[PDB]
RNA sequence: ACCUUGUUCAGAACUUAAAGAGAAAUCUUGAGUUUAUGGACUUCAGGGGGAGUAUGGUCACAAGGCUGAAACUUAAAGGAAUUGUACACACCGCCCGUCGCUCCUACCGAUUGAAUAAAGAGGUGAAAUUCUAGGAUUAAAAAUGGAUUUAAAUCUCCUUAUUUAGAGGAAGGAGAAGUCGUAACAAGGUUUCCGUAGGUGAACCUGCGGAAGGAUCAU
RNA sequence: UAUCUGGUUGAUCCUGCCAGUAUUAUAUGCUGAUGUUAAAGAUUAAGCCAUGCAUGUGUAAGUAUAGGAUGAAACUGCGGACGGCUCAUUAUAACAGUAAUAGUUUCUUUGGUUACAAGGAUAGCUUUGUGAAUGAUAAAGAUAAUACUUGAGACAAUUCAUUCAAGUGAGUUAGGAUGCCACGACAAUUGAGUAACCAAUGAGAAUUUCUGAUCUAUCAAUCAGUUGGUAGUAUCGAGGACUACCAAGAUUAUAACGGAUAACGAGGAAUUGGGGUUCGACAUCGGAGAGGGAGCUUUACAGAUGGCUACCACUUCUAAGGAAGGCAGCAGGCGCGUAAAUUACCCACUUUCGAAUUGAAGAGGUAGUGACGACACAUAUUGGAGGGCAAGUCUGGUGCCAGCAGCCGCGGUAAUUCCAGCUCCAAUAGUGUAUAUUAAAGUUGCUGUGAUUAAAACGCUCGUAGUUGAAUUAAUUACUUUGAAUAAAAUAAGAAAGCGAAUAUUCAAGCAUGGGACAAUGC
RNA sequence: UUGAAAAAAU
RNA sequence: CGACUUUUAAUCG
């Protein structure tokens, strides 16, 4: 390890870079519990 | 000098061990001062009475089982009576009449 | 083998068959330290086309500081110690 | 180590001392005495008291005491189980 | 007994399939019961070349067999189908091998080819210690001598990795239009291919024996 | 998000790979308004080091004419064996978990027990000096001790031989008794200090039990102190650890012995539908090292190297006779390389050491550089416009040339791909490029692949090891269920952050337990 | 009975 | 040098 202080990522870029059905829907900039529900169901 | 660790011996299969460190003081060995009385500062500060040579001896009521060559070194179990103390460690010869 | 106690063969079988892998083997045997001009490094400081395409590719020959081997290097753009870093395809 | 250790690290300190992980690089080393390093402090962890394992902080009365000559012996308390030393 | 019928096994096959499987050709006594994925076990394969080549090991009298890489090179190579077809610019097609010309890569290497860095046995051996002798000095105790122990450092043969090497070389690979032939794809004009042996500028040719992936499922 | 798309053909369906994609961490190209957090000479050279600091310490209670408390120096005491750095070693070695020490054990701390004072010398003090000088040393004259001794107020534990003998699963065991040896006190101390022993601290240190590691047969046989036995030695202590005698034994296809690593191991990290693959020098635990070996000193602990000694290899001062040193501590210089910051301040946090509440600490904190990264957040760049893949069938030149293109390919004078100009496309203070890890990859297959023709069933049979082995019955092991026990950090969990979660892990082993259907071992 | 060949890319 | 061809490659003077 390198540091005692924790850190996290607050987003994840999509797998497919260019898809029209996503460019329109998403359009300042373009910058969990479902599975938690899943595991108990 | 003399070490007593098993880092230089082989394995039960005959393998040669490979060095990963150097000699450490906790494996100290010492030159056997044959009792044909000094003191040695052992670990933890205790003292060992190293009897270099000695002739008198307490006993209670010609042959060495280990090495015939020793026949006049004084060691435990030697016949002279049979010595029962460790003269090289305790610093005196204590034996019993056969 | 499929039985419950035959974990020795399938472990052994897989180890043998991995060596057939061109990509996997290249990363384990000793050529990335003696045959790769770049070694394992990214960049390296140093000092006519195929049939259906005609023209001339301007290129350069470079002797590496560390290894000393001579390699052919392209020039990036139109009309274009040197740092060389591979191409699109790896190796 | 050439000799007995003197310093103590914050992380290596016992859990129940409740020391934070960012307060300071070191933690106070308990001196030798009547209580051990991990059994002292320089249910959140006859009728008896649990000082050891998972039952630490629990009070109650013993029902029976299985004994195994091999390794240890077990105490059952009104019910939870734990070794004698706890 | 031999022939004609039934019944139940073992064996070599064959016919049909609207079914099952497959990329299809086809398979059906499996190539079925496989994404609805697991009956038991052994062996082999991982794009095409370089290559069954180099090195090393081993077997044979030898030819050779068995085990067997890497460097480097390249976007395809290949399968089954839309009388045979490797053709689709469609035979005025495609394609093979030697040679000629540049460049690159590994291999060998008369030049006792070396050279360097790391591992065991034998010889020399510092120093410090254990013991011993000595006791200048003021029982203690320093120089010093001697014998053990532990042994650095060095020399001699031998065991792993990294490097320099020219006659002497010998292979492979890449680059539109360079030579000689017609080897292969149609019966490719001598059907083709495999093993082996011999000959030959080159594809290759011929002998012995197989195979159809044959141009014959057939008298 | 359990996901694919371009490319072999005139066209089709495959095998199969290349390419495309996302991500993690390294470098790097262009560009940059803030606030918070934060990596940072490891890879290449455990290569070489200029310079400065990193370990010293004083209370009423040791010694002080340098007697009021105070009081520098010096003697004496304690520590520098912790801390900090690095990962060169190392392949059952170290390490992790578990078990033992009825086979050892101090230091500190804590609890308990057991002669109205004697004797001398020594530094600082003063004096003489010496050589260039080291943390340089020589002479002489004094003076103290909680320095060094003797000495008494009166035992404690070691060795030996014999004997009586109660905890523990288990002891001729703790312990008592007999005779002997050894050692021998509770400072002849100071305004608190001390010796011997017992216990704890101690689950600790150290040895040791069981299980567990990457690739390799172009490593198949290996070992002679080797394997065991006796007796001694040596050790803090078990033991071939060693010596003498005796024996022929130990390991191996369930991979021994040997070889490679760009190998310190673990807690962990990256990525994952499940399963897995790769990394872990680097916060914390353990190990090892201080240029290379080796030999030692002091102590309670060192085979110490900011201690010594010798050799090898270097570095430095020199008045030329001599002299010291070990940055893989903090800064910093070179060399190396693609690849890594200040020759800053202070003990104020945390903690440690000290004769101690004060002193010291390049541990530690603060400040500096710092698009490594992460979180929030102004208003401008990066690449691209044929397809994959979102975006122009706009205008000028170039003419298979220059060039672009990760792949398909575009360019041979009318280019949707070149060089320009305009416009819009994705993201945005970020975005290109190269390399490598993972997913894609059901292209490594336990879940899960294929083997007629695409790569791939040994020419065939026998056969050892291995694996797999029909039905049937009213001691272990495997299996299975529960517990015990189980460092933190981290993971998940009760703006990134931070701080009491039952917080659950965390497997491989090991312990206890209910069960005996499917199994293996002999009876 | 003989019967060889067709420069590179669109 | 030109001629040739969609370009080239050669060829022909
Ligand atoms: N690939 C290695 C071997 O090459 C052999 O032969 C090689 C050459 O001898 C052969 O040469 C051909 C020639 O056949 C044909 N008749 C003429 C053609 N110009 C040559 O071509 C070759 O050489 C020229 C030289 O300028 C290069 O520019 C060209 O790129 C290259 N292919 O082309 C091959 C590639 O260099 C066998 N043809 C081949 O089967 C084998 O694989």
């Amino acid at each position: 390890g390198r540091c005692l202080r924790n850190h996290s990522i607050t987003y994840k870029t999509p797998k497919v870079p260019y898809e029209r059905e996503r460019f329109d829907a998403e359009l300042k900039n373009k910058k969990h519990m479902r599975t938690i529900a899943k595991v108990m169901l | 000098g003399i070490t007593r660790d098993s880092r230089h011996k082989r394995r039960a299969t005959g393998g040669k061990k490979n060095s990963m460190q150097k000699k450490k003081k906790n494996t100290m060995g010492r030159q056997p001062a044959n009792t044909r009385v000094h003191d040695v500062r052992c670990r933890y500060g205790i003292i060992k009475r190293r009897a270099l040579r000695l002739e008198n001896g307490n006993f209670s009521w010609v042959y060495n089982a280990s090495d015939n060559d020793f026949v006049n070194t004084l060691v435990k179990g030697a016949i002279i009576a049979c010595i029962s103390s460790r003269p090289g460690q305790t610093g005196s010869v204590e034996g019993y009449i056969l | 083998a499929r039985g419950l106690h035959a974990a020795r063969k399938m472990l052994a079988q897989r180890r043998a068959n991995k060596w057939a892998d061109k990509e996997w083997k290249k990363g384990k045997l000793v050529t990335r330290y003696k045959c790769n001009p770049l070694g394992t490094a990214s960049h390296a400081k140093g000092l006519e086309t195929k049939q259906p395409n005609s023209g001339i590719r301007k290129c350069v020959r470079v002797r590496l500081l560390k290894n000393g081997k001579k390699i052919t290097a392209f020039v990036p753009r139109d009309g274009s110690e040197v740092l060389i870093s591979g191409f699109g395809r790896r190796g | 180590a050439r000799g007995p250790r003197h310093h103590l690290k914050r992380l290596n300190a016992p859990h129940h001392w409740m020391l934070s992980k960012l307060g300071g690089t070191f933690a106070p080393k308990p001196s030798h005495g009547p209580h051990g390093m991990k059994e002292c402090l320089p249910t959140k962890r006859n009728t008896a008291m649990m000082i050891g394992g998972n039952g630490m902080g629990r009070v109650g009365v013993i029902v029976k005491r299985e004994v195994h000559p091999g390794s240890f012996e077990i105490v059952h308390i009104k019910t939870f189980t734990t070794r004698l030393n706890n």
